[PDB]
């Protein structure tokens, strides 16, 4: 099991549990301001996206 | 005529690829300057 | 049928008179074409909805209390087609006037009525200014009537039953036709009696006439994009190919 | 109503962008959405909400080329980093639709399928007949302005190679390797005894060791 | 809304919206322009008309539209028809099928110092003069120009917008929600703003946001079903060097049919090359040229 | 998408308050065409007319009554006025009043349909002829002599024939995938026909250039072809 963060943004924090071995933050910008998405996995992201993939129990925030 | 035929063969095929890759290499060659504006060094991307 | 045409109505408003003497000898006044009465002619005959006039000009009224308007006009309108002598066709289109807000009963159409040296004659053609009147490309006109029509077959009460018609009979210019397409197709049919001459054992027959055959489909090609699909009657260079291909 | 309760119903044809795969095409499945939502209000001084998870499809007129697999609707709440008290909503409805491809079937493969099979035939013409490369040559010819066909019914996209392009290329290399192999084969044909020693290695594999049918007199 | 309504009648007292917002004279509105690409919808080239769907977000403030927020009930935002607020007249100049406003008129977002935002949605066909010369292979410079239509540089300040310390000299793309069209990528998209220094300053439009995208074709479509089959169609006609040269070889036949061919590939493309004649393109120099090889062969 | 009628006109009102508007309409309808029998199809094609936004319980329709009366059901059509389509013939032109199902906790409408059949002249003309006259053709590729050299070149100078008419036909046939129409059944099978031409005309040949001193004969194929078949086929 892993336990992961995975509230939207600036947020009250919040957290889930999963089976991957990684937890990931995507942060990008889109018109109005900046999106973040936290969650388990490491998710292939499209070119223009940061992501953080790391492997610790609460590690996106 | 056959020795005529051998040595036209080997004319036409020479004319054929050296058109080919003159085209081909045109084409191959027309890329996007690295940088939107010549003479200018800035790249004009968000920075991050 | 796309046309350009500036219809001229006329028609006296006895509201909008006024004597010139009590406003500086004023003797013409330019109004919007929205703030009078209009008629409200329109072309009946379109065939995508356009039904009125493109640009509402100003309106001209005199002190007789006479009210002239000239709006230019694009249109769009049904014209069948008869393609029996095509690529020698010619066709019959009209444009059709009338008002469908108005009967018989509220306005009258009529035919405008000039004057040469002092006697009247009613304006029975479409005007065309010679000197400024470039032909189209390949229809010539031949014939420009105008005509009142009034039917009883439908009831006094349906503002069909009066009209205005303009008629064009235009001729096709057959030059890019005879030029592109018939001249080309004619002589390679005619080279179908050449396999007669062309011997059994050095010339090959049968490459040369289904070779004819595929030109000949070629030509089909070519013109089966440029006419309607109609049964009315088969076209003339439709039928001579026909013809040629089964030859 | 009485109560202030509004309904309205206006129409709409929407033109919606969708990134369409012809990879699979014309046996393609594309997955298309319509984003809806507020454009000048965020959520917290409207609220949207779905009417159903599903669209409404009781009179969806049935379509000639496309059936729609599955739809949904997922609303959507969307925080931004900058302020964290106000969402952004939108109701995304998506269709999943599946290409019916008896046209293209019909079309575009069935004749491709027969210029194919023509192409392989050229084999069991004889070489004194003399019309190896007339049938070869003139297939090839039947198959180049079938291509005229093809690119007037096919929609000509870059994104990827469909299955019909695919299968085009493959039937037109299929042609073009008949003929090379049929011009060898010609030219095995006519070599003169004169001019032309036979090698003894093509003796060796061609005459001695066949024991094909023996129909053949060595 | 007693409070929403009660603001928007104290703001629309005496509010002209056809007269520009100036406190004192001389004064220059301040406007900044962001533009976000969300689908590059096509370019035709015949028409030389690049069609996109943009979202423009103009920012301005009109000291008019002033309020505290204390005094209606700690109001913050007011949502107002565009229709209803003075408006910077932008309008894309280089348009090529006669629209230049936007397509929607949206609502204005007025905050208590009187700032307004408007993002207003646009489809824009703008014209793109193509180089044809290495077509299908070819790369684009299109070009979409912003100015007033109406005031001048003495009236208001038209500049790039101003994220956190930063100008955004650039088209914004969301990383996310962006597809890709499938004929043409997007290499660079920046922003320029250009002002002629011997310009008039009175006139109108000489003040100019412009927005540059340098697109790449993708010719995948034009290498699998024009090119590389009219390679293989005009390399068959190599062949006939090794068929004899006696009744039955059949040279004459396989080279003029190649041609035939060669024939039929010229309809094929004719529908599909630029009409213009600065350059030749590329795919009509070698076609012309696998012509003339094939005439040669024939020879 | 568009809804409502080509130009705003007058309203008749009468002084018992009846009210009478005959606008003008230019109108693009959804028509499902059954593609089977193309080009010698006939299509069942219908214009629904309904209020908008008013339910049964506020505004009723009816059949319009024409000036015959009688309880109309027909679309009228002005008989000296009227230039029939080129393309299509009117064969019914009915109309009808369709209510909604009942409710347990759709709107009424009046619907006019129009029965039109197409007239395949056109198609006749440019199409079926000349894929007869090429199918006639593909018969007499087995007259010509295998000595003549010319049975491949006749046979797929057919096909490529067929193979224009085909590109002919890309312009004009429906686009939908739930049938195919019977004039491509047609063309394909014409294609199938001139493709087993070749391949029969490619057997014929292989035969008559069969090399006599490799190639042997199978003694069932000289009691078949040379004693038993020729005096059934009259050679
Ligand atoms: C326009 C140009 C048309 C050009 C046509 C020429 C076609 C090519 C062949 C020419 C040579 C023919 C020839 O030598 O035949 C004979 C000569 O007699 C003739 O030439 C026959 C009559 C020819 C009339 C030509 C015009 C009408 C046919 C037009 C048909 C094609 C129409 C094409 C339209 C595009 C050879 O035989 P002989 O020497 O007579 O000896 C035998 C005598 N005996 C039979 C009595 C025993
Ligand atoms: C595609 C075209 C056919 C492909 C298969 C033909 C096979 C073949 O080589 O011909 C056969 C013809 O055997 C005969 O004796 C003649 C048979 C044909 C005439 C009678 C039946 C057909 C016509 C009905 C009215 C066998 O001939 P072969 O000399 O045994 O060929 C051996 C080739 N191998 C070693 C590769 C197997
Ligand atoms: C005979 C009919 C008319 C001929 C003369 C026309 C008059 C004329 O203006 O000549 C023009 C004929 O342009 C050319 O240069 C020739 C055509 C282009 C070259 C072939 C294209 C593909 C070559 C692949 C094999 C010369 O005008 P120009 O503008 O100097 O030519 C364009 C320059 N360019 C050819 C470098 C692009
Ligand atoms: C796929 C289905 C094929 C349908 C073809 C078919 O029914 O046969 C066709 C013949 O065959 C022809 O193609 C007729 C020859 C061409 C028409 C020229 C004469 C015009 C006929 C008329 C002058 C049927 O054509 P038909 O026998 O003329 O009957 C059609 C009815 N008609 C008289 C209204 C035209
Ligand atoms: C003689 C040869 C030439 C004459 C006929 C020409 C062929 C076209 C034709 O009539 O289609 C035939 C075969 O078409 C198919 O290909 C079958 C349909 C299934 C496609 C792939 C299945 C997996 C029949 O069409 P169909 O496809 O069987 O369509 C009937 C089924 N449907 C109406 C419910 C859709
Ligand atoms: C309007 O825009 C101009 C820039 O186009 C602003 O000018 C500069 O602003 C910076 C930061 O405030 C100052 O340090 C500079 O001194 C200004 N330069 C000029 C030309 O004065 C200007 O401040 C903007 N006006 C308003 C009201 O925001
Ligand atoms: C107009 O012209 C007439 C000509 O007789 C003249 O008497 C009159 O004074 C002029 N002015 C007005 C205002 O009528």
């Amino acid at each position: 099991s892993m336990i992961c963060y995975n509230q939207q943004s600036s947020q009250p924090p919040t957290t889930k549990t999963c089976s991957e071995t990684s937890c990931y933050k995507k942060t990008w910008r889109d018109h109005r301001g900046t999106i973040i998405e936290r969650g388990c996995g490491c998710p292939k992201v499209k070119p223009g996206i940061k992501l953080h993939c790391c492997r610790t129990d609460k590690c996106n925030n | 005529g056959r020795v005529l035929d051998r040595v036209c063969f080997l004319a036409m095929l020479s004319l054929f690829v050296c058109g080919t890759a003159g085209i081909f290499l045109m084409a191959h060659y027309n890329r996007v300057p690295a940088l939107p504006f010549p003479g200018d060094p800035r790249s004009y991307l968000p920075s991050s | 049928l796309t046309t350009n045409v500036w219809i001229e109505q006329g028609w006296t408003d006895s509201r909008l008179q006024w004597d010139a003497e009590d406003f500086g000898n004023i003797s013409v006044l330019r109004l919007p074409a929205d703030m009078v009465w209009l008629p409200e002619i329109v072309l009946e005959n379109n065939n995508d909805g356009s039904f009125q006039i493109s640009y509402s000009c100003n309106v001209l009224i005199y002190p007789s209390g006479s009210v002239y308007w000239l709006p230019p006009a694009i249109f769009r309108s049904s014209c069948p087609i008869s393609v029996t002598y095509f690529p020698f066709d010619w066709q019959n289109c009209s444009l059709k006037f009338s008002s469908l807000k108005y009967t018989t009963k509220e306005i009258t159409l009529s035919l405008k009525q000039a004057e040469e040296d002092g006697r009247s004659y009613p304006v029975e053609w479409i005007i065309i200014d010679p000197e400024g009147f470039t032909e189209n490309g390949e229809w010539e006109i031949v014939h420009r009537p105008a005509r009142v029509n009034v039917d009883p077959s439908v009831p006094l009460d349906s503002p069909n039953r009066q009209d205005v018609t303009f008629y064009l009979i235009i001729r096709r210019k057959p030059l890019f036709y005879v030029i592109n397409i018939l001249v080309p197709c004619v002589l390679i049919s005619f080279m179908i009696n050449l396999v007669f001459y062309l011997p059994a054992d050095c010339g090959e027959k049968t490459s040369m006439a289904i070779s004819v055959l595929l030109a000949q489909s070629v030509f089909l090609l070519l013109i089966s994009k440029r006419l309607p699909a109609t049964s009315m009657a088969i076209p003339l260079i439709g039928k001579f190919l026909l013809f040629g291909m089964v030859l | 109503d009485y109560t202030g309760h509004i309904t309205w119903t206006p129409p709409a044809i929407f033109k919606s962008y969708c990134e369409i795969i012809v990879t699979h095409f014309p046996f393609d499945e594309q997955n298309c959405s319509m984003k809806l939502g507020t454009w000048t209000y965020d959520g917290s001084v409207v609220v949207i909400n779905p009417e159903s998870d599903q669209p409404d499809l009781s009179n969806f007129m049935e379509s000639g080329e496309w059936v729609i697999k599955e739809s949904r609707g997922w609303k959507h709440w969307v925080f931004y980093a900058c302020c964290p008290s106000t969402p952004y909503l939108d109701i995304t409805y998506h269709f999943v639709m599946q290409r019916l491809p008896l046209y293209f079937i019909v079309n575009v493969i069935i004749p491709c399928l027969l210029f194919s099979f023509l192409t392989g035939l050229v084999f069991y013409l004889p070489t004194d007949s003399g019309e190896k490369m007339t049938l070869s040559i003139s297939v090839l010819l039947s198959l180049t302005v079938f291509l005229l066909v093809i690119v007037e019914l096919i929609p000509s996209t870059s994104s990827a190679v469909p299955l019909i392009g695919k299968y085009m290329l493959f039937t037109m290399v299929f042609v073009i390797a008949s003929i090379i192999i049929t011009v060898i084969v010609i030219n095995t044909h006519h070599r003169s005894p004169s001019t032309h020693v036979m090698p003894e290695w093509v003796r060796k594999v061609f005459i001695d060791t066949i024991p094909n049918i023996m129909f053949f007199s060595t | 809304r007693n409070q929403e309504e009660r603001l928007l009648g104290d703001l629309m007292q005496g509010y002209n919206p056809h007269l520009r917002p100036a406190e004192h004279d001389s004064d220059v509105v301040n406007v900044s322009l962001k533009l976000t690409l969300t689908n590059l919808i096509s370019l035709n080239e015949r028409e030389e008309a690049l069609t996109t769907n943009v979202w423009i977000e103009m920012q301005w403030c009109d000291y008019r539209l002033r309020w505290d927020p204390r005094d209606y009930g700690g109001l913050w935002v007011l949502r107002v028809p565009s229709t209803m607020v003075w408006r910077p007249d932008i309008v894309l100049e280089n348009n090529v099928d006669g629209v230049f406003e936007v397509a929607l008129y949206c609502n204005v977002l007025v905050s208590p110092d009187g700032c307004v935002y408007w993002l207003p949605p646009a489809i824009f066909r703008s014209s793109c003069p193509v180089s044809v010369t290495f077509f299908p292979f070819d790369w684009q410079n299109c070009s979409l120009i912003f100015q007033s239509q109406t005031y001048s540089t003495n009236e208001i300040n038209l500049q790039l917008s101003q994220e956190d310390g930063q100008t955004i000299e650039w088209i914004f793309i969301d990383p996310e929600a962006f597809t890709e069209n499938g004929e043409w990528a997007i290499r660079h998209r920046p922003a320029k703003m250009l002002l002629d220094e011997a310009a008039p300053a009175e006139e109108a439009g000489h003040q100019k946001v412009v927005f540059y995208l340098l697109i790449q074709r993708k010719p995948l479509f034009y290498v699998i079903n024009i090119i590389a089959p009219c390679v293989l169609i005009s390399s068959v006609a190599i062949l006939i060097y090794f068929l004899p040269a006696k009744a039955g070889g059949q040279k004459c036949t396989v080279a003029i049919n190649v041609l035939l061919a060669q024939t039929v590939f010229l309809f094929l493309v004719a529908k599909k090359v630029p009409e213009t004649s600065q350059a030749v393109p590329l795919i009509s120099k070698y076609l012309t040229f696998l012509l003339v090889v094939t005439i040669l062969i024939v020879v | 998408g568009n809804f409502d009628v080509a130009l705003d006109i007058n309203v008749v009102v009468s002084s018992d308050g009846s009210m009478r508007w005959q606008p003008p309409g230019i109108y693009r309808s959804s028509c499902s065409i059954q593609v089977t029998y193309f080009p010698f199809d006939w299509q069942n094609c219908t214009m629904v007319f309904s209020s908008y936004s008013y339910d049964s319980s506020e505004v009723s329709l009816q059949t319009g009554l024409s000036p015959e009366g009688q309880e109309r059901q027909e679309v009228y059509i002005h008989e000296g006025t009227f230039i029939e389509n080129g393309q299509w013939e009117i064969i019914h032109k009915p109309s009808r009043l369709i209510q909604p199902s009942v409710d347990p906790r759709r709107r009424e409408e009046v619907t006019f349909y129009l029965i039109i059949r197409r007239k395949p002249l056109f198609y006749l003309v440019n199409v079926i002829a000349p894929c007869i006259l090429i199918t006639l053709l593909a018969i007499f590729v087995f007259y010509l002599p295998p000595d003549a050299g010319e049975k491949m070149g006749l046979s797929i100078f057919a096909l490529l024939t067929l193979t224009v008419f085909l590109l002919l036909l890309a312009d004009k046939v429906p686009e939908t995938s739930l049938s195919v129409p019977i004039i491509i059944k047609y063309l394909m099978f014409t294609m199938v026909l001139v493709t087993f031409s070749v391949i029969l005309s490619v057997v014929v040949l292989n035969l008559h250039h069969r090399s006599p001193h490799t190639h042997q004969m199978p003694l069932w194929v000289r009691q078949i072809f040379i004693h038993k078949l020729p005096l059934y086929l009259g050679l």
